[PDB]
C-alpha cells in the first residue's frame, strides 16, 4: 500500500494577508489557507518504522526559513536596513495529491524505530519556524514523560534533544547601555524540570551521576542563548541555567545577562552582516522552553559520570524537534 | 496589477539564438521567483514552457531557458528551428495577491522561402442549387507569407459583391492560407460559361476554373 | 492524469451574464495543495488572469474585473465556476481552464484546457446549412461547405474519426452579413471514391446540430 | 561552519572543533 518517499510538500498557514509581518508576508505567497476540518485517520492494526533524523521534511522546513531569512530580514551590509514586523507564525506542512503523512502516537517514542499507534494525517500541526540555541522555544510539547532524542547516544558527537513535558516560562526584554537586555525565569519552577531531566537522563545512563555545565568554547551563538525577538538578535548567558547546586537549599528567580547585538554569525549562507541600531521602545517576547538541546562530554567513558553542556546550532535540529513524529509515504 | 512589457515581436535565422524580454515592477517580476513562460503556436493553448523565473517541466526542448535580474526576464530560445515560431507570454505573480501577463511577442524565423499557394476552386453544389443560392469555394493552401490577394472573374469580367475573403490565418507548418466565398443567383451562375479565382502570391497569379 | 475540460454558453448577450465551468478529472480539487484559475485571451490579442479559486472558500481575482467577477466549487466540489456579469463586446474571449500551483513556491499555470470560446453579442443563434462539395475530374478533392451560421465555432469530423488524416478545414469567414462560413476537405484516393463513400460531420454547438453529410461524386 | 579553520581555531585552547551548522563548537 505505500513506500517510502520524499516529495516537494506544500505549506499551509493561518497568514492574514495584509498585516505587514514577514512570515505573514511570506506565507501569503508560497503557503496556502488553513483547513478548519482536517482529519487524522487511525490506520487498521499498524506499526511503522520511523526515524526522525533521516527525514526530508525538515530540509524542506529547513530551506523554507532560509528563504525567508534573508528577504525579510535584509543585513547592513549597505542594501538598505528597513525594519519590519517579526513574529513567527506556526506554518504546516502537507502532502500532494497520491503521498501521505503517517503520524505517529507513542508519547515516550524516541523518533527513531517501530512505532504502532500510527495515524495518517493530512498536515503536520502549527509548527512555528523558531531559531534558537540551547534551548528550543515556544515550540510544541512531550505528552507523557520526558523523551530524551539522539541519533545514537553512545556517540558522545550527537547533539542531544530533550523535550519537556512540563513548560516553564522565559520573560526576555531590554529598556528604552542601549543593548543591554535581560532574560526572566523562575527559577523554583525550572530547576524542578531540570531535575526531572537528570533523573530522566540517568534512566538513559547506568543510574551515573548526571552533571551541567557551559558550554567548552564555541562561537557566542552556540555558547550562549541565542535567539530572535521581533528582529533584534540577543545573546544570553546561561550559566545560571543548569547551575547544580541550585536544585539543595538554593534560591527563587532566575536573571539572564544577554545583550542584544547587530553584529553576528550567519545560519543560511556562510560569512556575516550586520544590522542596524535597534528601536529604542521596549521588546518583551515572553517564550515557552519546550525542550533543551545538549551535548555529552562523554569523552572519558567511564569516568563513573557523564557531563553535558548546551548545544544547538544546527537548526535541522530546531525541526526535528517538532517533525520526529511524522514522516512522508507514496501509495499506489 | 501593471501590465508587463515585452517586445512586440523577437527575430531571428536557424540555428541561431535569441532572447525575449519581459519587465514589470519591483512587485511583479520584482519581486518573486514566480515568472513563468508559455508559448502559443496557432491555434492552440498555452504551453507552460517555463516556471519559477527558470525552471522547464519534462517533455519541454532543452533550448528553452529563463534568467531573471532585476525587474526584467529573459526567456532564451538557444538553436532556433522553424517551428518555434509563435507568440510567447511571459507572466508573473505579484502582491496585490495575483497575476499579471506581459503583452506577447510574435517571434518570427527569418530566412523562411516563400512558397507558392495551391488552389482549389468548387462550383455551387447541385442540392445547393435547390436552395437557390450559389457560393463558389475558393481555397488558398501553403504559401509563405500570406497576405495574399483575391479577385473574382465571370468570364470578362471583374466582380463584387459578393465577395467573402478571409485574413490569412498561420498554420501548423507556419505557411499561411485563406478562403473566399463568392456568392450568386443559380441563372447568374449559368449566364457565364466559366468562372475564375485569380489568387496573386507576392509577384506571381494563379488561376483555377470552374464551369457547369 | 490531470485534464480540464471547459463547458458553457458560446453566445452571451449583451448586458447578460456569462458563465461557464471546469471539471477536473484526473483530479481532485481539494488533494493539494494547488488552486484553480480562469484566464481568457480575446481573438487575435493577449493573455488575460480573471482569478483563482482553492478548495476551500478563497478566491483570487484580477482588480480589473472584481467588480463583476464570482469564482465557486460546487458538484461535490469536484468542479469550479466563472460568472462575469454586465458583458459587453470586451469580454469576447476564448476562456482557459487552468491549474496552477503552490506547492512550496511556483505559481504557474501548468494543465491548461483546450478552451472554449464565448461570443458576446445579441444577434441570435443560427445552425448552419451544410451541401457537398463533389471530387471531379490519384488524390482527388472533396468536401463539406459550412455555411451561413453564429456564433463560432463549428467542428466538422469525417467519417466518423475514421479519416483522420487528409482532412484540413479551413478558417472562417465573417461574411457581410452577421455571420459565418466554412469549408472542409480532404485529400483521399481516387481508386477509393465510388467504394468508400465520405461523410461529412458537422457540428455546431450554440445551436445544437450534428448533421452528418454524404460527397456525392455527382 | 568552515572546519578547518574552527579546528584551528579551538585549538588555540587545545579543545577539537567540529561545526554546529554554520557555527563552529569546541570540545
Ligand atoms: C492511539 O492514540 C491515542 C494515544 O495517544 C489514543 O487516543 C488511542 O486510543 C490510541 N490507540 C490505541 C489502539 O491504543
Ligand atoms: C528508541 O526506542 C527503540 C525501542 O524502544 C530503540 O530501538 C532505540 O534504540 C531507542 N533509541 C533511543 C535513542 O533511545
Ligand atoms: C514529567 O516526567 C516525569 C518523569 O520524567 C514524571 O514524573 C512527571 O510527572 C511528568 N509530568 C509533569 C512534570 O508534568
Ligand atoms: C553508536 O555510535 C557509536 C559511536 O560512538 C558506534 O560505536 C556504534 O556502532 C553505535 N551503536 C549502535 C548500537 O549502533
Ligand atoms: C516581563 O517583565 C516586564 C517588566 O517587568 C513586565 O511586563 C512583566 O513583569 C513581565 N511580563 C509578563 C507578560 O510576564
Ligand atoms: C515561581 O514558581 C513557583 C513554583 O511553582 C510559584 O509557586 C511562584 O508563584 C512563582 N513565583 C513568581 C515570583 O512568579
Ligand atoms: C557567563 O558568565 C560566566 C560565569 O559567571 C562567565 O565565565 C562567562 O564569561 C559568561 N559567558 C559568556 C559567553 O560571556
Ligand atoms: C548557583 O548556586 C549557588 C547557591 O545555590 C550560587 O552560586 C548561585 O545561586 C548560583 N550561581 C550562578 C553563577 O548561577
Ligand atoms: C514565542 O511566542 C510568543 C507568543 O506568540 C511571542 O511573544 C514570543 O516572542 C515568541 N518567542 C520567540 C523566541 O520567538
Ligand atoms: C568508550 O570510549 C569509546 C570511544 O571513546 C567507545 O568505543 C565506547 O562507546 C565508550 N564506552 C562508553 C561506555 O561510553
Amino acid at each position: 500500500v505505500w513506500k517510502d518517499a520524499d516529495t516537494t510538500l506544500f505549506c499551509a498557514s493561518d497568514a492574514k494577508a495584509h498585516e505587514t509581518e514577514v512570515h505573514n508576508v511570506a506565507a501569503t505567497h508560497a503557503c496556502v489557507p488553513t483547513d478548519p476540518n482536517p482529519q487524522e485517520i487511525h490506520l487498521e492494526n499498524v506499526t511503522e518504522n520511523f526515524n526522525m533524523w533521516k527525514n526530508n521534511m525538515v530540509e524542506q522546513m529547513q530551506e523554507d526559513v532560509i528563504s525567508l531569512w534573508d528577504q525579510w530580514l535584509q543585513p547592513c551590509v549597505k542594501q538598505a536596513c528597513p525594519k519590519i514586523s517579526f513574529d513567527p507564525i506556526p506554518i504546516h506542512y502537507c502532502t500532494p495529491a497520491g503521498y501521505v503523512i503517517l503520524k505517529c502516537n507513542d508519547k515516550n517514542f524516541n523518533g527513531t524505530g517501530p512505532c504502532k499507534n500510527v495515524s495518517s494525517v493530512q498536515c503536520t500541526h502549527g509548527i512555528k519556524p523558531v531559531v534558537s540555541t540551547q534551548l528550543l522555544l515556544n515550540g510544541s510539547l512531550a505528552e507523557e514523560e520526558i523523551i530524551i532524542r539522539s541519533e545514537n547516544l553512545t556517540n558522545n558527537a550527537k547533539t542531544i534533544i530533550v523535550h519537556l513535558n512540563k513548560s516553564v516560562e522565559i520573560n526576555c526584554t531590554r529598556p528604552s547601555d542601549i543593548r543591554k537586555a535581560y532574560c526572566e525565569i523562575n527559577g523554583t519552577k525550572w530547576n524542578k524540570v531540570l531535575k526531572q531531566v537528570t533523573e530522566k537522563l540517568k534512566e538513559h545512563f547506568n543510574n551515573k551521576t548526571i552533571i551541567f555545565q557551559p558550554p567548552s568554547g564555541g562561537d557566542l551563538e552556540i555558547t550562549m542563548h541565542s535567539f530572535n525577538c521581533r528582529g533584534e538578535f540577543f545573546y544570553c548567558n546561561t550559566t545560571q541555567l543548569f547551575n547544580n547546586t541550585c536544585i539543595k537549599g538554593c534560591n527563587g528567580t532566575i536573571t539572564l545577562p544577554c545583550k542584544i547585538k547587530q553584529i553576528i554569525n550567519m545560519w543560511q549562507g556562510t560569512g556575516q552582516a550586520m544590522y542596524a541600531p535597534p528601536i529604542d521602545g521596549k521588546i518583551n517576547c515572553v517564550s515557552n522552553i519546550t525542550g533543551i538541546l545538549l551535548t555529552r562530554d562523554g569523552g572519558a567513558n567511564n569516568t563513573s559520570n557523564e557531563t553535558f553542556r548546551p548545544g544547538g546550532g544546527n537548526i535541522k535540529d530546531n525541526w526535528r524537534s517538532e517533525l520526529y513524529k511524522y514522516k512522508v509515504v507514496q501509495i499506489e | 496589477q501593471s501590465v508587463l512589457t515585452q517586445p512586440a515581436s523577437v527575430s531571428g535565422s536557424p540555428g541561431q539564438s535569441i532572447t525575449i524580454s519581459c519587465t514589470g515592477t519591483s512587485s511583479d517580476v520584482g519581486g518573486y521567483k514566480y515568472v513563468s513562460w508559455y508559448q502559443q503556436h496557432p491555434d492552440k493553448a498555452p504551453k507552460l514552457m517555463i516556471y519559477e523565473v527558470s525552471n522547464r517541466p519534462s517533455g519541454v526542448s532543452n533550448r528553452f531557458s529563463g534568467s531573471k535580474s532585476g525587474n526584467t526576464a529573459s526567456l532564451t530560445i538557444s538553436g532556433l528551428q522553424a517551428e518555434d515560431e509563435a507568440d510567447y507570454y511571459c507572466s508573473s505573480y505579484t502582491s496585490s495577491s495575483t497575476w499579471v501577463f506581459g503583452g506577447g511577442t510574435k517571434l518570427t524565423v527569418l530566412g523562411q522561402p516563400k512558397a507558392a499557394p495551391s488552389v482549389t476552386l468548387f462550383p455551387p453544389s447541385s442540392e445547393e442549387l435547390q436552395a437557390n443560392k450559389a457560393t463558389l469555394v475558393c481555397l488558398i493552401s501553403d504559401f509563405y507569407p500570406g497576405a495574399v490577394t483575391v479577385a473574382w472573374k465571370a468570364d470578362s469580367s471583374p466582380v463584387k459583391a459578393g465577395v467573402e475573403t478571409t485574413t490569412p490565418s498561420k498554420q501548423s507548418n507556419n505557411k499561411y492560407a485563406a478562403s473566399s466565398y463568392l456568392s450568386l443567383t443559380p441563372e447568374q451562375w449559368k449566364s457565364h460559361r466559366s468562372y475564375s479565382c485569380q489568387v496573386t502570391h507576392e509577384g506571381s497569379t494563379v488561376e483555377k476554373t470552374v464551369a457547369p | 492524469e490531470v485534464q480540464l475540460v471547459e463547458s458553457g454558453p458560446g453566445l452571451v448577450k449583451p448586458s447578460q451574464t456569462l458563465s461557464l465551468t471546469c471539471t477536473v478529472s484526473g483530479a481532485s480539487i481539494s488533494s493539494g495543495g494547488y488552486f484553480w484559475s480562469w484566464i481568457r485571451q480575446h481573438p487575435g490579442k493577449g493573455l488575460e488572469w480573471i482569478g483563482n479559486i482553492y478548495y476551500i472558500g478563497n478566491t483570487y481575482y484580477n482588480p480589473s474585473l472584481k467588480s463583476r467577477l464570482t469564482i465557486s466549487v460546487d458538484t461535490t466540489q469536484n468542479q469550479f465556476s466563472l460568472k462575469l456579469t454586465s458583458v459587453t463586446a470586451a469580454d469576447t474571449a476564448v476562456y482557459y481552464c487552468a491549474r496552477v500551483p503552490r506547492l512550496r513556491g511556483g505559481n504557474y499555470f501548468d494543465s491548461w484546457g483546450q478552451g472554449t470560446l464565448v461570443t458576446v453579442s445579441s444577434a441570435s443563434t443560427k445552425g448552419p446549412s451544410v451541401f457537398p462539395l463533389a471530387p471531379s475530374s490519384g488524390t482527388a478533392a472533396l468536401g463539406c461547405l459550412v455555411k451561413d451560421y453564429f456564433p463560432e465555432p463549428v467542428t466538422v469530423s469525417w467519417n466518423s474519426g475514421a479519416l483522420t488524416s487528409g482532412v484540413h478545414t479551413f478558417p472562417a469567414v465573417l461574411q457581410s452579413s452577421g455571420l459565418y462560413s466554412l469549408s472542409s476537405v480532404v485529400t483521399v484516393p481516387s481508386s477509393s471514391l465510388g467504394t468508400q463513400t465520405y461523410i461529412c460531420n458537422v457540428n455546431h454547438k450554440p445551436s445544437n446540430t450534428k448533421v452528418d453529410k454524404r460527397v456525392e461524386p455527382k | 561552519x568552515n572546519l578547518h579553520f574552527c579546528q584551528l581555531r579551538c585549538k588555540s585552547l587545545g579543545l577539537l572543533g567540529r561545526c554546529a551548522x554554520t557555527y563552529c563548537a569546541c570540545v
